[PDB]
């Protein structure tokens, strides 16, 4: 999930706006 | 500001700013 690949790991802009509405 | 380990406020934070008008969903559990 979003935890995994922004907090655990380092976050990208692409990774981000696959949780926008 | 997005390309680090972002968590809690800090992740929900990046996710207001980028998606702006569009909005977003927060799952931490998924």
């Amino acid at each position: 999930g979003i935890v995994e690949q922004c907090c655990t790991s380092i976050c990208s802009l692409y990774q981000l706006e696959n949780y926008c509405n | 500001f997005v390309n680090q380990h972002l968590c809690g406020s800090h992740l929900v934070e990046a996710l207001y700013l980028v998606c702006g008008e569009r909005g977003f969903f927060y799952t931490p559990k998924a």
